[PDB]
């Protein structure tokens, strides 16, 4: 079916790849898209392994750092070393107070979003190695044991492969039963030292170019929820499938990773749900994030607990802190992110904004970028000055300096 | 109704430089670019899944730079301005509010056949005839007297486009083509008006749901075929701080649709409580919407430019001022609110019609000013009392 | 139909005519029933024009000013202003979240009772100057252009024509197809100095007797909703038909709402969309708060409560505090209302008993001060009678005093 | 298809004296007398509750008898001629079918609202523009257009074209001489069941139904709104049931609901078989209808055909077929009507045209008669010779 997820909210950090973790199991300063902070990144790996060991039995984790400071890259990188399909479903606790649908609803669409569901389904694909792609159209060579295998790949499914950036010389599948191309790598008959075999550049297929593979299809609960709406029967319907699939020996349920921002807005009932979903073997993480200390439990307006969680849940929480971060790590930071986003930034627009990321936030930063270099596209310039982002800072402001512009007169 | 119908656009020039005094606006040149860079990453695309919030004191503009970036995006773009205390009324939920507050700023674009009755008038022919000549001939095509006395109306004899047995325009003498110009008019008809239509004390003496879905359906047909076009507008919700958190969650969740509208807010608190929930925040705004939140600042007026707004005001009310006039109006605009100093005009302008004379003195303006507290006053007065 | 209106709540301000200005825009001291508030006054007037002109565009005005200042009085003024059978529908914030019903149906009862219609309807009616009033089928002689006419009436008829108390010379008509006797006034034959032209000595009637007289019915939508007992919209597309077929035509009233800074945010948000429309009628508020905090949010503090939304569109008329003279002239002006006659040392302590709470507490001081001079068998009332009847009915500020001081 | 397009009313008139040929009707005086008296019983009013029943062998005029009454009755009073068989459908049921015959035959005079923007054309004016128009009133050069005024220019310009709301221009006289913008009260009988037809959602729909009951509802709503209003005025029309016979015992009972109703309209029937079984029963009654309906049935009996009575109805029949044929052609013509149906006489008379164009003629002779005789049977003949092949 269709990927329903908010690709907006991850949209910021998918820079990130991993944890980015040596064997012997510490950090270096940057790998995977990974930079600064560490002691975190350890700890994560280690839930990671605690993971893989299945004893976290019944047990969550708590990311407590100030705004800014990676709890939801941390997040994500953790999704990403349990597997890169693995779902992530990242939240805020004050979207559970919703005017139309119950805290239950919202709490239950989150927690079925961050289920996966290996479907493995033969079907015939055209796994082959890309020689050309002449679109006289558009017939392309596909090299693999038999040999170059030429096929017209139809402009629909040539821009797809487009979109899956595809090149010559690389070993792909193209699903012909489903009309849909994705990209398996290169070949390994190019691959250097930092290219092994068996990755991002394949070796070549051993076999006729169109073979029954079984198409690992990576799908939320959710994914199919959408579907059958297109209510509780609805529920229950695809429950029994899926159970029914699993037994077979066709579908391998892989629980994710839930991501709780700011849990400190969540009710005492909704921790309630919390910790009795989170009993159950199946449920999936529950990596919550408080941005304060002590705070009184939203419904109980009389009991302050550490971080607002009720004690029942504290005490079943593994807590894990982060750093505020250093100017030096905030302008590697803005520049792996500039990298991603496609802008060439001067070395001295990148101190400014680290500077500027040390003052309000990372996320001001980050979110600065577009603006500057968009500005910068307007004067005609390809690359952002310095005077282009003291132009944007002294445009856009941050939350803070806003109200305090406001109480300076107020 | 009214009110600030004198800006079609933001007036920033080109390579966001503005221009000061240009199609209304007249003032806050920060403002004014930052409004430019926010509307040409509108054209371009890249502001989904985020929001405009433009704090400032009130009597700054705040609902000006809205309109103006409304107007700047297209002639006919939608625009709708709420409150945040709007939606909390008494027939509809504050869901519902939302809703309609949402669908009121999508707008679709629908082309409709019409035979606009047009021609360059060369002869004024007056129940009777009229002159006009197309490109594809000339006739003197008859018109009502109502019509000829719009024509006059209008600047003559440029034009003019007199809609088919409607009124008239005036462009020059020069619309030319067919005297039957059988141009699709592309209606602009937001998602609440045709809902309605599905759908005069009415409001002396709240849709369902299926109306809503025969509605979306039908534009969504349209739209497709290529007979409508839906442009998302702008919908701007003053005293943004109003809105609690339930309404927020909502709000999130809309902006996350594809037709959803670039959305702008103001506020002039900072570090306000928010409304539901105990936790204080800038602006009353929970951080989760915060984070992703392009701020916008409206610095306060300075003398000149109050005095030029208040030249446009009275330009747009057909007042005549006395510069003595002008000046007082100004130090009172700067004492007290703008919306005060232009409440003051036509009570002004009716305390000189009691006198019998053309242009308003100095001495009605002061007479009204007498005779109408305005905000400060009243309370200062009334708590002096208590 | 019965005409619904609280007789009780503008019993009090009866002897208010108009707004008593002149043409110029200055009001007079003295006017039609009204005596200072000149600045309150003129704005009133600016309003009445602005209303006439239809330059109101969703606006409203809020009267501010301490109690017992004429803010109801000067509300009624420009009701009456507008016209004489123009709807004025008062009405305190305070019990529009009764304990049953709904605030949506207390306010919308209360705008409906701001709505009139001017039904003209053409009816043969007897509009005939009485020559004389033979009793005997009462066929009462009514001299007309035409001339006097006989005209067989019945003795209900009759006692109508007492209700009216009709007498010889006395210009009336009376409705021929529902037998009802309406005193229009006297004969222009006996005007004087007072008695003028069309008015309670309306000239000798020109045409028959029987002549089809456009007589105009003031009633307003709730009259016909009450009658009538959704059902509520029904009434409304039986007075759309009304109105288009050309015999109705819709005059819009005032709504004056007092203590409205204890109404909920709801009640201002379905206000601010009421009068959004065009056909809504003057929306008229008035306060005695400063800032006060709006009633449903507990931490934004506004004018009067009104949310700002709505007080951005708002035109504020205070309204000033009256001296001993003027206390004095309108206790007076009361009195006369009332058929009371007082001395005026009575009055200059009703003045300052008046200064002290409340002009309310000494106009109510009125009626009571009355009986016991009624009771000694004096026709007047002394400056004893009013000392007695201060010392024996209280105040709330003095007795709150009073209760407070022991504690 | 096109039969009884030519029987425009009974043609008796006289104080109730049918006259031989009068408006296409010819022959069968008996018969036309009494659906006189039916007629003006129809205006009088004393006809509810009550039906006509039209006895006799197939091809007497027994439908035509039906045609005329509607046309006497009125130049539009709506007329529905269905079959017994008809309503066994696997479709709709008995009721569904029935319901819908009733409905098309009550006809509502919908007195639409047309503005009707007439004159004499002065002057063509070309075109989105206007175009003199004048009337006796006064010359008020009104608003026109391009495609109307192509029209206009494809018509008799100017011959007035009287303009209805800018739809159609009547090109007759110089008539559209009363009010320039004028208003009209347009005749428009919709049937009950037009309506309802309107109102479904659903061109090939015959071939890849039955109408909602909400649906019938709601413009029975509709049509006492309109007609408490005064634009509609129900007209009671006449609906013919042909081989009444083939109906059975239970749409019989239907049919006694339908004609106690103040909409119900005229019903008349026909059939040519005596006493028989009745359908959905055990018994055997007269004509094969229930006792109860028959006891209040006006039953008109009609003659079968006389020699020349025949003749002239044939000779209607071909001025509407444009064909011209010889004396002793049309004598065998007659015949073949005497020995066998009239209704074979007529498919007889198209068929022999094309022969005469065949050898490339103009009027049909009695060559061409046995030639097409020959070729196709009648129903007699074929059944006839084709159970003997059986023994
Ligand atoms: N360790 C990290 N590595 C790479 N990018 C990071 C890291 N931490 C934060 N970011 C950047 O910060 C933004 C996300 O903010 P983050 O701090 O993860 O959320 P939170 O404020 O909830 O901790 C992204 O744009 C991302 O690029
Ligand atoms: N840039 C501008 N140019 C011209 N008139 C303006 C401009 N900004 C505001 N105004 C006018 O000044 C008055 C007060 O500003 P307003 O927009 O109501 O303030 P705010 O929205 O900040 O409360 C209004 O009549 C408005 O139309
Ligand atoms: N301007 C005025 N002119 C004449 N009489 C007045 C005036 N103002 C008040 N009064 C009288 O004093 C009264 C009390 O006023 P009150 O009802 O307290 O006004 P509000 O409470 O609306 O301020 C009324 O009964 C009225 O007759
Ligand atoms: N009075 C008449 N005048 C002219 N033609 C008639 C007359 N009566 C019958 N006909 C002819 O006979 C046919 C009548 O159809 P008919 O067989 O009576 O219908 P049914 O199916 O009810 O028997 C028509 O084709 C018509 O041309």
């Amino acid at each position: 079916v269709k990927s329903t997820t908010k690709t907006q909210r991850i949209a910021s950090h998918s820079h990130v790849k991993g944890l980015g973790l040596d064997e012997s199991g510490l950090a270096k300063q940057a790998a995977s898209g990974l930079v600064g902070q560490e002691n975190a990144r350890e700890a994560c790996g280690v839930i990671v392994e605690l993971i893989k060991s299945k004893k976290m039995a019944g047990r969550a984790v708590l990311l407590a750092g100030p705004p800014g400071t990676g709890k939801t890259a941390l997040a994500l990188a953790i999704a990403q070393e349990l597997g890169s399909k693995v779902p992530f479903c990242p939240m805020v606790g004050s979207e559970v107070y919703s005017t139309e649908i119950k805290k239950t609803e919202v709490l239950m669409e989150n927690f079925r979003r961050a289920i996966g569901l290996r479907i493995k389904e033969t079907k015939e694909v055209y796994e082959g190695e890309v020689t050309e792609l002449t679109p006289c159209h558009v017939i392309i060579g596909l090299k693999t044991a038999k040999g170059t295998k030429q096929l017209k790949l139809d402009p629909s499914i040539f821009e797809s492969l487009q979109k899956e950036r595809v090149e010559a010389g690389d070993v792909i599948y193209i699903e012909a039963n489903s009309g849909a191309v994705k990209r398996q790598g290169r070949c390994d008959t190019y691959a250097t030292e930092f290219d092994l075999e068996a990755e991002e550049y394949v070796p070549l297929p051993k076999g006729d170019v169109h073979k029954k593979k079984e198409i690992i299809q990576d799908v939320t609960l959710h994914d199919l929820d959408v579907a059958n709406a297109r209510t509780d029967k609805l529920r229950g319907e695809i429950n029994k499938v899926v159970n029914k699939y699993i037994d077979q020996g066709i579908a391998e349920l892989v629980p994710g990773v839930l991501f709780v921002d700011e849990v400190h807005m969540l009710d005492i009932e909704c921790f309630t749900y919390l910790h009795r979903a989170l009993e159950s073997s199946i449920a999936p993480i529950v990596i919550f994030a408080s941005n304060r200390g002590n705070c009184v439990i939203r419904g109980t307006e009389d009991i302050t607990s550490p971080h607002g969680i009720p004690l029942d849940l504290l005490d079943r929480v593994m807590i894990i802190r982060t750093m505020l971060y250093t100017p030096q790590e905030m302008k590697q930071i803005i520049k792996i992110r500039a990298q991603t986003e496609g802008i060439n930034i001067s070395e001295e627009a990148l101190n400014h904004l680290g500077e500027i990321g040390t003052k309000t936030t990372l996320r001001y930063s980050v979110q600065l970028l577009t603006p500057a270099n968009l500005l910068a596209k307007i004067n005609g310039k390809d690359s952002i000055e310095k005077e282009h982002v003291e132009e944007i800072s002294e445009l856009f402001y941050d939350a803070k300096s806003s109200a305090k512009i406001l109480a300076d007169q107020q | 109704i009214g009110a600030h119908s004198h800006i079609r656009g933001l007036g920033l020039d080109d390579a966001l430089e503005p221009r000061q005094a240009s199609q209304g606006m007249v003032g806050q040149l920060a403002a004014r670019r930052a409004a430019g860079v926010v509307l040409e990453m509108i054209r371009e695309g890249k502001i989904a899944g985020r929001a405009v919030l433009i704090a400032g004191q009130p009597g700054t503009g705040k609902t000006a730079i809205a309109m103006g970036m409304a107007q700047a995006l297209g002639p006919d773009t939608p625009f709708t301005a709420i409150a945040g205390s709007e939606i909390f009324s008494l027939e509809m939920s504050k869901t519902e509010a939302l809703t309609q507050a949402f669908r009121r700023s999508i707008g679709v674009r629908i082309k409709e056949e019409t035979e606009i009755i047009e021609g360059e008038v060369v002869e004024i022919q007056i129940v009777g005839k009229l002159t006009l000549k197309t490109t594809e001939m000339e006739t003197i095509y008859d018109l009502g007297t109502k019509m000829i006395e719009s024509l006059t109306k209008d600047k003559v004899q440029a034009g003019d486009v007199i809609t088919i047995d409607k009124a008239t325009g005036k462009i020059s003498k020069c619309p030319d083509g067919e005297l039957q110009k059988r141009k699709e008019v592309v209606h602009t008809v937001s998602l609440h008006e045709i809902d309605v239509i599905n759908s005069f004390l009415a409001l002396f003496s709240e849709i369902k749901s299926e109306v809503r879905e025969q509605i979306n359906a039908k534009v969504a047909e349209w739209r497709e075929e290529g007979k409508a076009e839906i442009i998302p507008g702008v919908l701007f919700i003053d005293e943004v701080h109003m809105l609690d958190i339930e309404s927020f969650s909502f709000l999130n969740r809309a902006l996350e649709s594809d037709m959803a509208p670039v959305l702008i807010m103001a506020t002039n608190r900072g570090i306000t409580r928010i409304r539901g929930t105990s936790y204080q925040s800038p602006h009353g705004i929970p951080i989760d919407l915060l984070d992703r939140l392009l701020i916008v600042s409206t610095t306060p007026y300075s003398e000149k430019d109050t005095k030029q707004i208040l030249r446009i005001r009275c330009e747009e009310e057909d007042v005549e001022m006395s510069e003595d006039a002008y000046t007082v109006l100004t130090r009172i605009g700067l004492e007290t609110s703008l919306r005060y100093a232009i409440q003051l005009i036509t009570a002004a302008s009716l305390v000189c019609r009691k006198r019998k004379g053309t242009e308003v003195q100095v001495d009605d303006i002061k007479r009204v000013y007498s005779l109408f507290l305005d905000e400060s006053r009243s309370t200062q007065y009334m708590k002096e009392y208590q």
